């Protein structure tokens, strides 16, 4: 029946989506250096069919990392809006998650969620490359448990 | 007891190398040009 | 019966072009001590299908300032000329036996710049327009070197008929007779296709996207497929002028695999070259061509145009 | 009011204001702004969600952590609504399908659910209800839009005695689907105008005022069965809207008079699409259903908010529709069209 | 001569994987076709392996169980599925597999390790665990004086 | 002491000029750049596959917090309050009241997990090492709320990660 047809099509689409997650790593601080340990020869980032990509026009997940100041805030939202559908932002590190140890500072916005709809919160200071890779795997499974075609079919 | 912290051995560690060890290799400038022109002459012939 | 051959020619290129991205990503990985895509299917073989249709199922935003007509025309003509470019290849029996096939090769290679120019202009972005005219000025500057080197090479062949190359290059590779022009030809190829070290037209950390700029699922994939269609073939042109193979008519398969392997090994070097070397600056990228290549190009053309007359070894044009 | 519900805080994101809103179907035009206003001063939103969470993602950065709660629900099952409003100081309804769907017709989204949530919310002992119904709600009206709202109007009236039914007229805003509508008639060749649109005046109101009305109606005592009506400050003629938008869109305009006989085919053909039916038969007939100027029903000023003029907020929505050719042209380039306001 | 034993390892890989079906299972589920000694097996089905010859990092590895605590897992490999006792040996924090040295017996230790529960009904939700302040008044029950 | 790094006189004989002329013409230092790239291709990659394998750590790792308890079973947290006075992000929050028997256990111990930096200071602060940082680092989430920890969630971490940290501290307290 039709329900099975859309379910298989839904499986196929998300298989691509949970495979070629070309990332906008928008890290700014010591969360940024530890992420390269996830683009490492030690833990390959390219091995899960995902390659660090410039030109935000072709990007799917935006890795936000490092402390987020007020000055950066206008620039972070504009690039997020330039990012195409689908777009997921993974908050990396204590600073980008809730503000972190730079919480009460006069020039830090507490957490990136106040500016962008975060999909995955990766805790850490810095989040070890394994931990942030685990978050990417967590986001990968999130794409798997997606029902885009089901909602349209059952609208 | 007695102190068993991380210590160097009483004989000391082994040698360490701090050099630009780029190795001289290949051929001589006359040789490369000569063998290069030889192949060209072979190709022409 | 003929649309057979067209489809039996076209679809393999698209499949070959697509799997070059895998081959590139994995080669580079092992080049800089990595494994590359290996989790999406066995040895990542299904990853090309994963990203390709992904680059067809992700939303294709049209920039507000972009002119739709040119933003659509540029990928179309960039892709169209690459596919038509493959028709005169003397692969055993060429599909199109144009007696002026080499001119046909260069005529279409001179129109990919329009795909570069319009896409840069159509995007109507400051970052695009400086990327465009710089990109186009690079590639048409290497046109003169590209044209002359061939003129030296086929001068010993007899004509511009591509199928005649197998007859001329029968006993020895033509590289053994024009190896000064060999790397001279080969190095100019990366300039045209814009591959590192001559990768000024992309610049992921400098030009961010280069002439591709604001391109996503849709027109971008064509550009990525177009750029990875020219790379596969400049091997075939190189593997035809330079190193070739015998063409025993009883076994055309013998020419196929032998030709295919050379066009595979050379594509590895193209991918291999991008790995090590730094990326050129524009001034030197033009300085190397106009000042360090052109005087060399002109001299070799004089040598290659007087050598057959000197040795009474002019080739038969028929 | 409960001790935990005591409103203290300077109207900030993490401030406590006591409004336990349960906005239904917030994944829409005014669901987007209502939570923003609800989340501006701090008020737990419990919004039912049924669609994919991704389309609900952009509602998350609208309040403090632990304020905007996403809860699964079903339109048919009563127990789903029972859980979403089991703890709700107020309940706000906006659910309504603007086109035709295979699984939902007009009434199923306009009489069943709005009344179903109405009775269960009273069953759940709610204290308010701000269900909405289009201000041109008439059974006698040919448009099944207005017929459905009117029967929905009485259904929530009897079910909830204190149902402060909301009567909003045409509403314009960033994704209003109306100002974007007349902008999109360019892609259908010459712009078709039924009877040229010589006899249709409508009252559009900027949504932020519409959203401001709902929250003000939430916090103002009054309510409890009122029938507030929401209209703009001025009304243009149907031509007069289309000339204004096309002027501020700077797009070429061909007002070709198109008889309603072909609107039946046009509305049907755009509906046959297995995707979003851009135009439906009820839409092709609601275009001339000119909004009235009823004075009896209370307006925005009754709540205490003034309706921004349409010509004041035009670029904000429509700068996207105009191309790069006139991207930097502001209000002063485009004068306001003929004002036939009452 | 050096080529034959390399292919011998390649064919031995299928032999150690329990046939072609087992080989394709690990090749797809785990994407790591390697034969290693069985060091131990925990209480969920997680099979642990060790290979001295492999370098540091590939020294010890694990192919996870197909089922644990309800979640069916065949294409759902995760890092939170490792029970705490094997979390030491697997991360190479100590050369002592739990099957050799078992954890010190305590009453309060969880008998079933849990995976990452985020995004599911049984996920975590924060709340204030203090009791209350400012106790309110209470009058007898009939209103207005 | 000092050492010059750039000064160098190129030899100016015919062989030397030919060497340099060949180097520019027949690219040899370029090919050397390619030469040791192949050596890197024909080498074992250091790619640790995940979650199947794990990059090595140490018995001192600082990660997810977990409040432990005595071998008899009673909470180690004394409400000594010191962890706050050292917490440089002020992430933790301790408030306690006399229990039913009278032994003070905190009525609220809410480490704001997206606030701390995993100092190890809170561990170094506790006189009864109640609060520790478990070896787990894979505790990402999708809602910002689940990061915000509390007393119960801390205790569950302590009861879940109990054998490991008991072993880690057992093998690391001597250094401490
Ligand atoms: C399986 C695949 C096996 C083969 C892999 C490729 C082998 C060749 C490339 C790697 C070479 C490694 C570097 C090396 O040999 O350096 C020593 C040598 C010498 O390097 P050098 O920089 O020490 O040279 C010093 C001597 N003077 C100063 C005179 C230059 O490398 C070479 O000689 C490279 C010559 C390259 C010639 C390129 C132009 C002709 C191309 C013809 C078509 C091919
Ligand atoms: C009887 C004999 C008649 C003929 C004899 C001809 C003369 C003898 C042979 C001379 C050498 C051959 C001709 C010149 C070639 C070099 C041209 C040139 O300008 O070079 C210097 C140029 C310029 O060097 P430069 O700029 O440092 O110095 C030149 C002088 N100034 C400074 C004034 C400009 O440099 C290069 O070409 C460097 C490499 C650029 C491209 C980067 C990628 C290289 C990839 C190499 C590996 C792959 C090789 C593949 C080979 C083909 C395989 C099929
Ligand atoms: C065997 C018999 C012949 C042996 C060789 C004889 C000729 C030797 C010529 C030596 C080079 C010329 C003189 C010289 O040193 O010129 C250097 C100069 C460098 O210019 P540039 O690199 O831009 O740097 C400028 C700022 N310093 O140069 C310049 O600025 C000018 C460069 C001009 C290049 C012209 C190239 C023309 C095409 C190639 C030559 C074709 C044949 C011409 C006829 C030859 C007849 C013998
Ligand atoms: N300018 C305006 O906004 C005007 C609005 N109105 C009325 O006000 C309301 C506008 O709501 P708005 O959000 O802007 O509408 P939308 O155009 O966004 O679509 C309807 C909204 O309700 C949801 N919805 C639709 N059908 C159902 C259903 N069967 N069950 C549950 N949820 C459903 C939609 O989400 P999803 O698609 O995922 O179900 C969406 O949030 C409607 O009642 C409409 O008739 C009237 C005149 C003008
Ligand atoms: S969260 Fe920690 S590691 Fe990341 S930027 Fe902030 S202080 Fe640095
Ligand atoms: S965790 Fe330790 S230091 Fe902190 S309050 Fe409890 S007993 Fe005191
Ligand atoms: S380790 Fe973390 S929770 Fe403990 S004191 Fe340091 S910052 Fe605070």
């Amino acid at each position: 029946r039709g329900e099975y047809v859309v379910a298989k099509l839904d499986d196929l689409v998300n298989w691509a989506r949970r495979s070629s997650l070309w990332p906008m790593t928008f890290g700014l601080a010591c969360c940024a250096v530890e992420m390269m340990h996830m683009a490492a020869p030690r833990y390959d980032m390219d091995r899960f069919g995902v390659v660090f990509r410039a030109s935000p026009r072709q990007s799917d997940v935006m890795i936000v990392a490092g402390t987020l100041t007020n000055k950066m805030a206008p620039a972070l939202r504009k690039v997020y809006d330039q990012m195409p559908e689908p777009r997921y932002v993974v908050s990396m590190g204590s600073c980008a998650n809730g503000g972190g140890y730079y919480h009460y500072s006069y020039s830090v916005v507490r957490g990136c969620d106040r500016i962008v709809p975060v999909d995955i919160y990766v805790p850490g200071c810095p989040p070890t490359a394994e931990a942030l890779l685990y978050g990417i795997l967590q986001l990968q499974r999130k794409i798997k448990r997606e029902k885009r075609l089901r909602i349209w079919y059952r609208r | 007891s007695k102190v068993k912290q991380d210590m160097p051995p009483p004989g000391g560690y082994g040698p360490i190398d701090y050099k630009r060890n780029l190795p001289r290799r290949g051929l001589s400038g006359y040789s490369m040009f000569a063998v290069g022109i030889g192949t060209l002459l072979f190709g022409y012939w | 019966m003929f649309m057979i051959n067209i489809l039996s020619l076209i679809i393999p290129i698209l499949l070959a072009v697509a799997f070059l991205t895998l081959v590139e990503r994995k080669v580079l990985g092992y080049m800089q001590l990595r494994k590359g895509p290996n989790v999406v299917g066995p040895y990542g073989l299904l990853q090309p299908i994963a990203d390709a249709l992904k680059l067809v199922t992700k939303e294709p935003l049209r920039p507000g300032t972009s002119s739709i007509s040119m933003f659509i025309i540029a990928p179309i003509l960039g892709l169209s000329l690459a596919l038509t470019m493959w028709v005169p290849l003397p692969m055993p029996y060429p599909l199109i036996n144009m007696n002026l096939g080499v001119l046909f090769m260069l005529a279409m290679s001179s129109l990919a710049v329009y795909s570069i120019l319009w896409s840069g202009w159509a995007s109507n972005s400051k970052y695009a327009l400086i990327g465009a005219l710089r990109a186009v000025a690079q590639t048409i500057s290497y046109e003169v070197t590209l044209a002359i080197i061939l003129l030296s090479v086929l001068l010993m062949n007899g004509s511009y008929t591509l199928s005649t190359l197998i007859t001329t290059q029968e006993h020895i590779w033509m590289i053994f007779t024009s190896w000064p022009l060999a790397m001279m030809w080969f190095i100019s190829t990366l300039a045209e296709t814009n591959r590192a070290p001559f990768d000024l037209t992309e610049g992921e950390s400098e030009l961010v996207s280069g002439f591709n700029v604001e391109y996503a699922a849709g027109p971008f994939a064509m550009f990525f497929m177009a750029e990875y269609a020219n790379i596969i073939m400049m091997n075939a042109f190189t593997a035809i002028l330079f190193l070739g193979a015998s063409h025993d008519p009883h076994t055309p398969e013998l020419y196929t695999i032998n030709f295919v392997l050379k066009t595979l090994a050379l594509t590895i070097t193209f991918l291999w070259i991008r790995a090590s070397y730094p990326r050129f600056r524009y001034d030197q990228l033009m300085h190397l061509l106009w000042k360090s290549f052109l005087p060399l190009t002109l001299a070799l053309c004089m040598w290659h145009i007087s050598l057959p007359i000197m040795t009474a070894s002019i080739p038969p044009q028929s | 009011l409960h001790h935990a519900l005591i409103p203290h805080g300077k109207g900030g994101r993490s401030s406590v204001s006591g409004i336990v809103a349960t906005v239904f179907g917030a994944t829409g035009f005014l669901g987007r702004y209502v939570v923003n206003h609800l989340g501006r001063m701090g008020s737990q939103v419990i919004v039912p969600y049924r669609c994919e969470p991704y389309d609900t993602m952009h509602l998350r950065p609208m309040g403090d952590l632990g304020q905007i709660i996403f809860m699964e629900w079903n339109g048919k099952d009563k127990d789903s609504i029972r859980k979403v409003v089991e703890h709700s100081n107020v309940v706000i309804n906006l659910v309504g399908r603007e086109w035709e769907t295979k699984n939902f017709d007009f009434e199923d989204v306009f009489v069943k659910i709005p009344h179903a949530i109405a009775q269960v919310s009273k069953e759940a002992g709610v204290e308010k209800l701000i269900h909405i119904s289009h201000l041109n709600a008439d059974i006698k009206s040919p448009s099944r839009y207005l017929r459905s709202k009117a029967v929905g109007e009485k259904e929530v009236r009897a079910a909830f005695p204190e149902a402060t039914i909301i009567k909003p007229s045409d509403i314009f805003g960033r994704e209003d689907r109306f100002l974007n509508y007349f902008a999109s008639m360019r892609w259908f060749g010459g712009v078709p105008l039924i009877s040229l649109g010589k006899e249709t005046v409508k009252q559009p109101v900027y949504i932020v005022d519409v959203s401001k009305g709902i929250i003000n109606a939430i916090k103002d005592p009054d309510a409890k069965g009122k029938t507030f009506a929401f209209v703009g400050p001025n009304r243009y003629l149907l031509f007069d809207l289309v000339q204004y938008i096309f002027a501020v869109a700077y797009r070429p305009f061909l007002p070709y008079p198109l008889p309603h006989f072909a609107y039946r085919w046009v509305g049907r053909l755009f509906e046959v699409s297995p995707f979003e039916p851009w135009t439906t038969r009820d839409k092709v007939e609601r275009v001339h259903m000119s909004d009235m100027t009823l004075p009896h029903l209370p307006g925005l000023e009754d709540l205490g908010i003034q309706a921004t003029p349409l010509e004041l907020k035009a670029i904000e929505v429509l700068r996207r529709h105009r191309t790069y050719r006139w991207l930097t042209s502001e209000m002063e380039d485009v004068k306001p069209a003929k004002t036939v306001n009452i | 001569m050096e080529l034959v034993q390399v292919l011998r390892r390649g064919l031995q890989q299928v032999s150690g994987h329990g046939g072609l079906r087992g080989y394709l299972r690990v090749l797809f589920r785990a994407n790591d076709v390697r034969v290693g000694t069985l060091v131990g097996e925990d209480k969920y089905g997680n099979k642990y392996y060790e290979d001295n010859k492999q370098f540091f990092g590939r020294h010890r590895w694990v192919i996870y169980t197909t089922e644990m605590n309800g979640r069916d897992t065949f294409w759902d490999v995760d890092g939170s599925m490792v029970p705490p006792e094997w979390h030491r040996w697997l991360h190479c924090m100590t050369d002592d597999p739990p099957t050799t040295k078992p954890p010190t017996a305590r009453k309060y230790i969880w008998t079933n390790h849990k995976f990452n529960v985020s995004g599911t009904p049984q996920q975590y939700v924060p709340y204030s665990t203090t009791r209350k302040k400012i106790q309110e008044w209470v009058p007898p029950s009939t209103p207005y004086k | 002491t000092y050492k010059f790094v750039n000064m160098r006189e190129p030899s100016m004989d015919m062989k030397s000029v030919t060497d340099r002329a060949a180097q520019t013409l027949l690219w040899t230092e370029l090919v050397r750049g390619l030469g040791m790239t192949l050596s890197y291709l024909f080498r074992e990659p250091a790619t640790i596959n995940y979650p199947f394998e794990k990059g090595p750590l140490s018995p001192r790792f600082r990660g997810e917090h977990a409040l432990r308890r005595y071998p008899s079973g009673e909470e180690r947290c004394i409400a000594c309050k010191l962890c706050e006075a050292v917490c440089p992000a002020q992430a933790i929050t301790i408030e306690a009241e006399p229990r039913a028997d009278g032994s003070r256990r905190t009525t609220r111990y809410d480490i704001d997990m997206t606030k701390c930096i995993y100092c190890g200071f809170c561990q170094e602060a506790c006189p009864v090492d109640a609060i520790v940082e478990g070896p787990n680092f894979e505790f990402s989430t999708e809602t910002h709320e689940e990061l915000l920890y509390n007393k119960e969630k801390l205790l569950n971490n302590g009861d879940k990660w109990e054998a490991e940290i008991a072993a880690n501290i057992q093998a690391d307290y001597l250094y401490r």
